[PDB]
Parts: C-alpha cells; sequence; structure tokens
C-alpha cells in the first residue's frame, strides 16, 4: 500500500571519486542504489521525493580502507501491504493449486482450497480460466484478493491470500 | 489490514524530519501514478537544465491523447530518466497505467474530496480510491473497516458517484 | 482531503431581467 | 436529498475546470494548441455528464421546495435573496431564438412521418453502404 | 420610514407619476 | 399570444399600503386583489358568507400567536378544497403563504385527517410578491453554453494551421 516515509541510507565512496564533484557522486549513486529496491522493514522502495532537496551529512573517514561513508536522509514513497488487506490485482497465471494475482510489483498467491466451490477450472478454455455462474476470472481480468500473510526476503516479499468469503472473483 | 493493523513503522502519526507529527498519507493509483509521472518529468526537466547549463516539448508528454501513446511516453520517459536497469519500477508503472481509475488530474481530485469529506481513515479512503464497488455492502464486506462506521446510503451515494465520475476511454 | 475550494464568482454587478407588469390596479 | 447532493459534487467539479480553463486563458501568452484541446474537450464532455445527470434526476428535483429560512434575515439580505430567485434568461439568447423561429417559420404532422421515414431510409442507406465494403 | 407621507421624497415617487396626469395623456394619446 | 410566467409575476400596490400598510392582520386582504388569489378558492366563499352574516416549527408558533388564523381554521375545516393560509411571518417587512389544497377524506378505514398537499410558492418580500429551480439551472447552463460555443467559434476562427509547423496563431 502507497505511503510516505521517512529513511536513511548509509553509503561509501571510493577515494577515487574525491573531488569537488562529490555532491554529484553521492547523488548518482543514492538514485542507482535505493530506487527499485525492496527492503523487508519498509517494503519496495518505488520512488523517493523531493530530489533538489537531498539532506546530507558530513564524511567520516573509514579507519580500515579510506572509503568515506555518508548519511544520507530523504523522504520516499514505499510500498507495503498489511494483514487481512484486501486489493484487486491482475491474474498472472492460471493453475490447478489456484492462481496467482499480481498486485502492485507483489505477487499474492490463492489455493484452491481458498475460493467456494462454485469457481470451477476449465483447461479447455483458452487460456485455462476459472468458471462460476457469475463471475469469471482469467488473465487480464481484475480480482479483488484478501491477503492473509506475507513472507518477506532481501529482494521481495510474496503473499499468500484468500477469497474464500463472499463478494469476491471478478468484478 | 482488516483489522487496521498498521505497526509502528505504518503508524497514522508520522514524525517527519522536522519532529512535527503529520498525518499519515496514503495515496491510490492514480495519485501515485500522477506524483510519480510528475516526479520523473521534473528531475528530466532538471537534467536538462543542468546539460544546458554545462553546455515546449514537455507539454506533449503530460497530455496523453490515448492509453496506448500514454504508455509510450512513460516508456520514453522512463529510457531517458531511469537507464533501465529498474524493471519493477516499469512493471509498477505499467500496472498504475492500465488500471489507473481516473486520468485527469481535476478528477482524481474530486474524487478524494468526496471519499475524504466524510473524515474516513487514509486507508479506507485509500482503498476506495483503488477500488469500484457497485454495491455499498460490496465494498463494506471487501473492506472490514468501512464496516459499522459508514452509513449504507453514504456509501453508496459515494460508490455511484464515483462510478459517474470515471471517465469514459 | 480537499484539494482546493472554489473562488467566489458571485456577481451582484448582474442587472437581473425581471419583467414588471401588473403594476397599475 | 441524494439526487441534489450528486447535482452539487458534479456541478462544483465542473465550475472547478471552469475556474481552471478560466485561469489558463488569463494569461498573456497562449499555451500550446493541444492544451487547449484536452482542456475543452475535457470541460465540454464534462458539462455533458452535468446534463445527463441533471436529466437522470428531474423528479427529486422538482418534488423539492424551496422556502427560506427562519433564522436567515432577509430585512439585510433582500438584495441577496434576489439575486439568486430571479431567473429570467439573458435577453440575447431570448431575441436569438426569436430570430430562429422567425427564420423556420394535419399538414405539420404528415411533413413529421415524412421527416420520419426520411430518416429511416437514411439510416438504412448508410447501413447498407458500410455493408457493402470490408472495413476489417 | 415606514410612514409613506406624501409629496416629500428625495426622488420622484412612482405613485405620483402613476397619479400624475401624464398616465391618462399618454392612454389618450390618440386623442392628442 | 404571449404570456408572462406567473412565477416571475411581480405586482405592486402602492395604494393599498398607503392606505392601511403592511401587516400580518391584512396581508391576506392585501393578496385578495391579486391575480393569483383564485376567484374560486373557497376563501372567498367564506369572504361573502362573513360579509352576508355581518350585513344580516414556527407553524403551531403562528398557530397559537393570532385568533384570527383559529377562526380560518372554524370556517375552513367545514369546506375543502383550494384555499390559501398563511406558511411564516418575521416582521416588520417578511410574510410567506403556504399555497396548500385540502380533500377531507371522510371515508372509512382512513383515521389519518383532511389531506393537504401544495400547490405553488408565494414569497411576499417588501410590497412585492414572487411565485422551478431546474429551470433556473438548465437556462444558466444553456446561455453558458451559447457564450462557450461563440467563443470557442471566434478562437477556432483565429486558429491557423501549416503543415511544415502544425497550428498556430
Amino acid at each position: 500500500m502507497f505511503f510516505i516515509k521517512d529513511l536513511s541510507l548509509n553509503i561509501t565512496l571510493h577515494p577515487s571519486f574525491f573531488g569537488p564533484r562529490m555532491k554529484q557522486y553521492l547523488k548518482t549513486k543514492l538514485l542507482e542504489e535505493v530506487e527499485g529496491s525492496c527492503t523487508g522493514k519498509f517494503g519496495y522502495i518505488l520512488c523517493v521525493l523531493d530530489y533538489d532537496n537531498i539532506d546530507i551529512q558530513r564524511g567520516r573517514i573509514l579507519p580500515t580502507d579510506g572509503s568515506a561513508e555518508f548519511n544520507v536522509k530523504y523522504r520516499a514513497v514505499v510500498f507495503k501491504p498489511f494483514k487481512g488487506e484486501v486489493v484487486d490485482g491482475t491474474v498472472v497465471s492460471c493453475s490447478q493449486h489456484g492462481f496467482e494475482v499480481q498486485v502492485g510489483p507483489m505477487k499474492v498467491f490463492v489455493t484452491k482450497h481458498l475460493m467456494p466451490q462454485d469457481l470451477t477450472f476449465n483447461a479447455g478454455s483458452n487460456p485455462p480460466s476459472y468458471q462460476s455462474s457469475e463471475d469469471v476470472i482469467t488473465i487480464k481480468s481484475r480480482i479483488r484478493v484478501k491477503i492473509e500473510g506475507c513472507i518477506s526476503q532481501v529482494s521481495s516479499i510474496h503473499a499468500i491470500g484468500s477469497i474464500k468469503e463472499d463478494y469476491l472473483g471478478a468484478i | 489490514a482488516a483489522t487496521l493493523q498498521l505497526g509502528q513503522e505504518f503508524q497514522l502519526k508520522q514524525i517527519n524530519h522536522q519532529g512535527e507529527e503529520e498525518e499519515l498519507i496514503a495515496l491510490n493509483l492514480s495519485e501515485a501514478r500522477l506524483v510519480i509521472k510528475e516526479a520523473l518529468v521534473e528531475r528530466r526537466r532538471a537534467f536538462k537544465r543542468s546539460q544546458k547549463k554545462h553546455k515546449a516539448d514537455d507539454d506533449d508528454f503530460m497530455h496523453s491523447e490515448t492509453r496506448e501513446k500514454e504508455l509510450e511516453s512513460i516508456d520514453v520517459l522512463l529510457e531517458q530518466t531511469t537507464g533501465g536497469n529498474n524493471k519493477d519500477l516499469k512493471n509498477t508503472m505499467q500496472y498504475l497505467t492500465n488500471f489507473s481509475r481516473f486520468r485527469d488530474q481535476e478528477t482524481v481530485g474530486a474524487v478524494i474530496q468526496l471519499l475524504k469529506s466524510t473524515g474516513l481513515h487514509p486507508f479506507e479512503v485509500a482503498q476506495l480510491g483503488s477500488l469500484a464497488c457497485d454495491t455499498a455492502d460490496e465494498a463494506k464486506t471487501l473492506i472490514p473497516s468501512l464496516n459499522n462506521k459508514i452509513s449504507d446510503d453514504e456509501l453508496e451515494r459515494i460508490l455511484k458517484e464515483l462510478s459517474n465520475l470515471e471517465t469514459l476511454y | 482531503p480537499s484539494y482546493s475550494p472554489t473562488s467566489p464568482s458571485y456577481s451582484p454587478t448582474s442587472p437581473s431581467y425581471s419583467p414588471t407588469s401588473p403594476s397599475y390596479s | 436529498g441524494q439526487a441534489l447532493d450528486a447535482v452539487r459534487m458534479r456541478l462544483a467539479q465542473l465550475t472547478h475546470s471552469l475556474r481552471r480553463i478560466r485561469d489558463e486563458m488569463s494569461k498573456a501568452e497562449l499555451p500550446q494548441w493541444y492544451t487547449l484541446q484536452s482542456q475543452l474537450n475535457v470541460t465540454l464532455s464534462q458539462l455533458v455528464s452535468v446534463t445527463s445527470t441533471l436529466q437522470h434526476f428531474q423528479e427529486t428535483l422538482d418534488s423539492t421546495v424551496v422556502y427560506p429560512l427562519p433564522k436567515f434575515p432577509t430585512t439585510s439580505h433582500e438584495s441577496l435573496v434576489t439575486t439568486l430567485l430571479r431567473k429570467k434568461n439573458i435577453p440575447e439568447v431570448d431575441e436569438w431564438m426569436k430570430y430562429v423561429r422567425e427564420t423556420s417559420g394535419e399538414e405539420i404532422e404528415k411533413l413529421l412521418q415524412q421527416d420520419r421515414e426520411i430518416t429511416n431510409w437514411a439510416r438504412t442507406t448508410f447501413r447498407n453502404e458500410y455493408g457493402k465494403h470490408d472495413f476489417k | 420610514k415606514g410612514a409613506v407621507g406624501p409629496n416629500n421624497f428625495i426622488w420622484p415617487a412612482e405613485d405620483a407619476l402613476r397619479r400624475g396626469m401624464l398616465a391618462m395623456a399618454s392612454l389618450h394619446s390618440k386623442e392628442l | 399570444m404571449n404570456v408572462t410566467p406567473l412565477d416571475e409575476l411581480q405586482w405592486k400596490s402602492p395604494e393599498w399600503i398607503q392606505v392601511f400598510g403592511l401587516r400580518t392582520e391584512n396581508v391576506l386582504d392585501y393578496f385578495a386583489e391579486s391575480p393569483f388569489f383564485d376567484k374560486t378558492s373557497n376563501n372567498q366563499v367564506i369572504k361573502m358568507q362573513r360579509q352576508f352574516s355581518q350585513l344580516n416549527p414556527a407553524r403551531r408558533q403562528i398557530l397559537f400567536k393570532y385568533p384570527m388564523y383559529m377562526q380560518l381554521e372554524e370556517e375552513l375545516m367545514k369546506l375543502d378544497g383550494t384555499e390559501y393560509v398563511l406558511s411564516s411571518v418575521r416582521e416588520p417587512d417578511f410574510w410567506v403563504i403556504r399555497k396548500q389544497r385540502r380533500t377531507n377524506n371522510s371515508g372509512v378505514g382512513s383515521a389519518k385527517g383532511p389531506e393537504i398537499i401544495p400547490l405553488q410558492d408565494y414569497y411576499i418580500i417588501g410590497a412585492n410578491i414572487y411565485q422551478t429551480i431546474f429551470k433556473i439551472v438548465q437556462s444558466r447552463l444553456m446561455s453558458t453554453s451559447y457564450h462557450l460555443n461563440s467563443t470557442l467559434e471566434s478562437l477556432y476562427d483565429l486558429i491557423e494551421f501549416q503543415p511544415s509547423q502544425g497550428v498556430h496563431y
């Protein structure tokens, strides 16, 4: 879910970049390393605001290697869900065990035990989908999934959701 | 966040770098897409200004005729501002563009005014801006926080007005 | 919230076009 | 009240769009043609939506009866009350459709049915013309 | 202010013009 | 034959206010000679009956304030039909009447009293009388559309095109 947060990072600048243009190198390093990353403490790093207003701190030369470490604070827009969240998304792949829904930059999987029995798997259809009396769900179909759990690793967060209750499926 | 369990990291009250408490800010697909597009075009303009310092066309990007032309402008913007090293940003931007409920800034402002005039939680407001529900009960079930907090007539009125506000493509 | 309220666009200078005719008794 | 509330919000956004197009036309320098087209089309389709929604809920608007507040003082705000009370059209539009009707000027009914049959015939003819050539 | 006193106003009275003979003169303009 | 709508019709009676003056006692007497007062209403019938006999929220407040208003009910309950009754009064300049018609349905099975149904709106402001908002809104919108059409046709006249540049001014 999109939110604005205050973030900080420690960036090490190599001694070979020690010149009058160090601020430019720091800005390039920050933009090239932070944007698009994922942190389990704050979710995916989507965007950074006020690029011209980057805050900086005085260097502190490390005693072992000579690389100057800097502390940079900024404000960023990030995405992270919570337990019990309901989100609309796009069906990615269809399987017999369930389905996968892309929401934002993340994937939420639903197992066949997590939908009502009225939705039946049709493999002969192109592409294979889930068909019911009222709702049909397939590729590029907007589907609402109630996220139940999330697993966070260094570079990504996976999710598992359920649509077992009513008012779920095609919109 | 069925029970509005946002945790410490996403508290309603945020402490900024100035030390003053602020309301937590939540943006739907339209608001986030507009903000990121504005930031990217501003960064491109700053880059062009810097290049001119070392040594018109920007009005066509923000105003897009069609979804495909908007996507092409988005690809050009990513090529000229991002470098093509960030695939996750491209995927997020494509997801925003394909399923953006509202394309015009004024209509997005109208949606924001309609949703936050009642003073609901920012999470609920952003969810309503992201989700288009035909009936009030559908939204109430799909948004458990909205239960017991908003009258059904008000929710039906808001949903019908939002559905009417959707710009035809 | 509300992005911006509407500017007051009152036009008191408008002369109005009320038809007056049933004054004679 | 719900219908008038929807009318209120939609007309408020229409007035906001009018204020927008106003303060981007008031500049001494005219912007690019394309931005003007986008603003024109958006505001004009919004006016269409205004017309359609006002059409939809005529019964709710008609059922409502206008009455001043007991707390509202008319002695001091009679000018403001009269400002909103008056509804007569602007004169130029009035003589506009007067000259329009002047130019336009059982017989009328049979011309009406003749117009019906011309309309239906033209529609069928253009359907046939479209079907004649493969456009896919 | 609430008592309409005759023949003493700041501006010409509408009722004075209505009661004035110019009204019938315009009515009897054909006789003129 | 061209008729001015009665909604915008405004009557002035300087002679009556000069002779009698504006008061709640004779506000109905002031209204009697107006065109809006239908001669077929039961109020006029009550007036001739009284003449022959002599010859031979704020609703409850104005209910309890005046005794002639009482006499109005005890002379109006017997006659059902189009009748003129006062709505509200704030002195010394504002009076509004309530235009309603009564059908005393005394049929078996209806425990309610006589049916009261609105017919028209009348506002007495000063010595003047005023009598749909839908028409006002549509008129304003159509005049706005006419002005917009004029402006846009003028602007399109100002437009000039060249193949090698596009459209300029």
